DNA sequence: CCTGCATGTGAAAAT
DNA sequence: GATTTTCACATGCAG
């Protein structure tokens, strides 16, 4: 039996899907976001990709508050 | 001159130092921007990702509220 | 005990 | 080539 090597391997293999689950959230933010064309081939880092996330989220509020000030005119 | 195995070791320790460094800057900067996003969850990955595409919804849905109640002001 | 987050490191991609 | 950077991983540990 040894528990103690099941409960290793329980938290060894729900690290992987914790990462797993990560990943997948976050594949699905970014392909909610403008993200720069993939130039010779080469991936985008993730924290550059983060960037384009805060970028998207300030650029969309002021179109916003822009919007919102054409409404009270 | 050749790197040593001990000056190869901290690069690549502080490298990876600096990205995670830089990757939860930008995640403090998710939090004090997204309504919904809490300081409590400022280091779960997974929390701040799905909040985040959450707020850009609503920000676009918003954005699309707006441009029709303008298109309706002008009737 | 369990889990979620933190760490350095192996391996691979980029420079 | 050698180095840097990045990702994924197995693990330690606070709460």
């Amino acid at each position: 039996d040894d528990p103690v090597k099941v409960r290793k391997w329980k938290h060894v293999q729900m690290e992987k899907i914790r990462r797993i689950n990560t990943k997948e959230a976050f594949e699905r933010l970014i392909k909610s976001v403008r993200t720069p064309p993939k130039e010779n081939g080469k991936r985008i880092p993730k924290h550059i990709l983060l960037t384009c996330v805060m970028n998207d989220i300030k650029s969309i509020r002021s179109a916003n508050e822009a919007l919102q000030h054409i409404l009270d005119d | 001159m050749k790197l040593t195995d001990g000056q190869i070791r901290i690069n690549h320790v502080s490298s990876e130092k600096k990205r995670r460094e830089l990757e939860r800057a930008i995640f403090d900067e998710l939090v004090a921007v997204v309504p919904d996003l809490q300081p409590q969850e400022s280091r779960s990955e997974l929390i701040i990702y799905l909040k985040s595409l959450s707020y850009l919804s609503w920000l676009y849905e918003r954005n699309e509220k707006l441009r029709k109640q303008i298109i309706a002001k002008h009737e």
